[PDB]
């Protein structure tokens, strides 16, 4: 895999892809 | 944190796995 530049909704897309049915927490500042 | 890191800098998909349930 390669490094990612991910802002806004694009980060939550990547989280969804990586975590799938496991689910995930989106926790900004 | 990572929301910041991925956007201001870069992050890997492996770093993202840390946020899975
Ligand atoms: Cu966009």
């Amino acid at each position: 895999f390669v490094n990612q530049h991910l802002c806004g909704s694009h980060l939550v897309e990547a989280l969804y892809l990586v975590c799938g049915e496991r689910g995930f927490f989106y926790t900004p500042k | 944190g990572i929301v910041e890191q991925c956007c201001a800098s870069v992050c890997s998909l492996y770093q993202l796995e840390n946020y899975c349930n």
